[PDB]
């Protein structure tokens, strides 16, 4: 509830796996899966929609339960001169499977030169770096794409949605719901001890 | 492999560093024009300095590919400018002396003190404003004297070392070292040529003279009661009499001319006072008359960065007029902006390239410049002409509707329309072409200044020359290597353009009054081709807004019937007064 | 039993007071059947006679 009428995720785009109504429908694990993007990110972050990124910085199949979650970072994070603690791929060889981290670290061979030990001709990197200032335009601010990955693997379901609990009022008879009992009846307060687990 | 790949990877390592290296370099002088420092100047020299070795060594790192051997045809128009070779494949030692030509041919131009006379507040206004024969005959003719005498070296060792490196790079002239572009040879069709432009030059002149020649029989035959036994009819126009320095403008003086003076122009300076004029005030306006044109809203960051006020002495700077393209999602407008007719008009004019500039900014680094070397300032020129209407003025808040007009008001638009801008383009026609033919070398070495006559002796009746003196460097404009045909070219594409909007938003017959306003179809045509940019020739997107792949003559005419038929009913050398 | 009107439905959290915004999205939607449309999407005529 909190982050769907948070104010603040501005673009807390779900499309598909409703979040209206996620709050009672269990999962078993979810995944906390984040990066750094810019304002042109934005529309290369739609799962169905390809590009630079979607090929060789991230990865999908086509299709997973689980949500995208970014907003303006900028007041954050903008140093004058240049924010360069941040970096990314630009051009890999090709794709990869869906969805795995990678951090591999090695020279790309560009064109018909073997590297074989060399890097300049043919054989320049795909790490670059980014250079953000507070200036920057709205397709490049950083929004931070956040991911909510949702597999529901065959074991019973342990992280839920809540349960929301009135009050209960007794000497006169209703229906009631404590955890499964549902009868009909009165309740009525009783004097025979309970052991500590029953 | 394949050059497409690295050749984009270059390239967009390139963007991305050029981001960077460009994007902090233009900020550097952005700081500077902002805040005129040293440090300033340092780091700029840094800055320029890795922008120029980029330049330098990857444009030696970028000529192992050859030139050919493209498909796209895309990738030909990103290669033109990526697989040249620059200024370095000549030898060392001429290096330094295009440097000594650039820089002591600059500081003369810059440090040109009569003795004294300080250049532009003082001549330049005394020149203009000083109404004597023997006065500023003197500042003319010392002028003249002193300026076209030393640079016989400078300039006569200049054109035969353009001429020589132009023959020894496989060029024909060092106007082949530029009209190179003007050969479309991609994609076939709609190819275009170099050779010459000869064509539709004198042409379109032979087109425009029938309309100079009566414009010029109405001035020659104005002039006659100030000097009686000086200027006569059936004889032409003396030395030193339009009304600038050398006379490159043509939309100024109704002042020494009264047909009409009975009708008020307009003036906005009194609803300044009354309605709430701030300076960041239309601005926004203007922003909401390029909605009512069609165009979104502008972006907050350019109320916060770009600079909209008077700076002050505080803040030491230079507010010269011209708009910058700091991209990367920043452009923006470093101007003492104040609120006056005339910077009423330079404020759409400048605003209307800036929407251009975000307009193409979806387009990589280097395709982010206008659609020609002419189309930048024309950007500006047209989005003022069509900001210029007086009835869309009547149609928005300065104005009044108790302001009555009549046909007249329009007659001095244009009389004005005769000495700061655009109309007497006879005079660039002179000295466009004998620059041509100079520096490309159709002309002996010593045969310039005469023709710094008899072509005004033929052309527009300007007369007095013997061999030696050569004016033509002695500019703003020519000091810094600018050739004038950027502004025929943005006189024609000016008012095809213009005939082509206005006959968009249905309104015919003269071309004075057309309002572009509420017109979605003439936003949504105009993004389809402003979106490219300089993706597609410029005959097809021509033909896609106008409707050919060559200039019109109609048009021309279209705008000007009442200046027409108001110059048959009053325009009713080899001669000298000297 | 029948439903008509052409309400503009109200797509999330953020009121839509008649209009676009966050979360807020028109029901009614063409098929526009073009030859694009996979068999899946091609039309088919139904006819129920109770």
């Amino acid at each position: 509830s909190v982050l769907y009428n948070s104010a603040s995720f501005s673009t807390f785009k779900c499309y598909g796996v409703s979040p209206t109504k996620l709050n009672d429908l269990c999962f078993t694990n979810v995944y906390a899966d984040s990066f750094v993007i810019r304002g042109d990110e934005v529309r290369q972050i739609a799962p169905g929609q390809t590009g630079k990124i979607a090929d060789y910085n991230y990865k999908l199949p086509d299709d997973f339960t689980g949500c995208v979650i970014a907003w303006n970072s900028n007041n954050l994070d903008s140093k004058v001169g240049g924010n360069y603690n941040y970096l990314y791929r630009l051009f890999r060889k090709s794709n990869l499977k869906p969805f795995e981290r990678d951090i591999s670290t090695e020279i790309y061979q560009a064109g018909s030169t073997p590297c074989n030990g060399v890097e300049g001709f043919n054989c320049y990197f795909p790490l670059q770096s980014y250079g953000f200032q507070p200036t920057y335009g709205v397709g490049y601010q950083p929004y931070r794409v956040v991911v909510l990955s949702f597999e529901l693997l065959h074991a019973p379901a342990t992280v839920c949605g809540p349960k929301k609990s009135t009050n209960l009022v007794k000497n006169k008879c209703v229906n009631f719901n404590f955890n499964g009992l549902t009868g009909t009846g009165v309740l009525t307060e009783s004097n025979k001890k309970f052991l500590p687990f029953q | 492999s394949t050059i497409e790949e690295q050749a984009k990877t270059f390239l967009d390592k390139f963007n991305h560093e050029a981001e960077d290296l460009f994007y902090q370099s233009s900020l550097a002088s952005w700081n500077y024009n902002t805040n005129i420092t040293e440090e300033n100047v340092q780091n700029m020299n840094n800055a320029g300095d890795k922008w120029s070795a980029f330049l330098k060594e990857q444009s030696t790192l970028a000529q192992m590919y050859p030139l050919q051997e493209i498909q796209n045809l895309t990738v030909k128009l990103q290669l033109q400018a990526l697989q040249q070779n620059g200024s370095s494949v000549l030898s060392e030692d001429k290096s330094k002396r295009l440097n000594t030509i650039l820089n002591t041919m600059s500081t003369i131009y810059s440090t040109g003190k009569v003795c004294c006379l300080l250049l532009e507040p003082g001549l330049n206004e005394i020149m203009a404003n000083s109404l004597d024969y023997n006065e500023r005959l003197w500042a003319w003719e010392s002028w003249r004297s002193e300026v076209g005498k030393q640079l016989r070296p400078l300039y006569e060792e200049y054109v035969v070392l353009k001429n020589e490196m132009a023959r020894a790079n496989h060029y024909e002239d060092y106007g082949d070292y530029w009209r190179g572009d003007y050969e479309v040879n991609g994609v076939d069709g709609y190819d275009y040529s170099r050779g010459q432009l000869i064509e539709d030059v004198e042409h379109t002149f032979e087109e425009i003279k029938p309309l100079y020649e009566h414009l010029h029989a109405y001035v020659r035959a104005k002039l006659m009661n100030a000097y009686p036994s000086y200027i006569s009819p059936i004889g032409c126009l003396p030395a030193h009499l339009l009304g600038d320095m050398w006379g490159r403008f043509w939309t100024n003086l109704y002042s020494l001319t009264v047909p009409f003076g009975q009708k008020p122009n307009i003036d906005v300076t009194d609803a300044m006072v009354d309605q709430a004029w701030d300076a960041q005030r239309i601005f926004k306006e203007a922003e909401k008359f390029f909605v009512s044109v069609g165009l979104p809203n502008m972006t907050q960051g350019f109320w916060e960065n770009s600079m909209l006020t008077d700076p002050g002495n505080v803040q030491k700077a230079v507010c010269h007029p011209t708009a910058w393209d700091l991209g990367k999602g920043d452009f923006r407008i470093l101007m003492c902006t104040k609120v006056t007719m005339d910077d009423f008009l330079t404020a759409h004019h400048e605003m209307g390239h800036i929407q251009y500039d975000m307009a193409y900014a979806a387009q990589p680094f280097l395709l982010r410049n206008g659609a020609n070397e002419g189309f930048h300032e024309a950007v500006g020129e047209i989005m003022s002409l069509s900001a210029a209407t007086p009835k869309h003025l009547k149609s928005i808040g300065l104005l009044s509707p108790d302001f009555q007009e009549d046909n007249e008001t329009e007659i001095n638009f244009l009389l004005k329309q005769a000495l700061t801008i655009v109309g007497t383009l006879p005079f660039t026609y002179m000295l466009e072409k004998w620059r041509w033919m100079v520096f490309k070398g159709e002309i002996p070495k010593d045969q310039w200044m005469k023709k710094w006559w008899e072509m005004k002796r033929e052309i527009v009746g300007v007369v007095e020359h013997d061999e030696t003196y050569c004016d033509p460097a002695s500019l703003f404009h020519v000091s810094n290597d600018y050739s004038f045909i950027r502004y025929y070219t943005r006189t024609l594409y000016q008012f095809q353009f213009q005939e082509a909007l206005c006959q968009a938003a249905k309104h015919e017959g003269p071309l004075h009054k057309c309002d572009i306003s509420n017109s979605t179809e003439a936003g949504q045509k105009l993004f389809n081709m402003l979106r490219l940019g300089k993706s597609e020739p410029w005959t097809l997107a021509l033909e896609n807004v106008v409707g050919a792949k060559n200039m019109n003559v109609r048009p021309l005419l279209n705008y000007f019937e009442p200046l027409f038929t108001w110059l048959k009913d009053q325009n009713k050398t080899d001669w000298s007064p000297y």
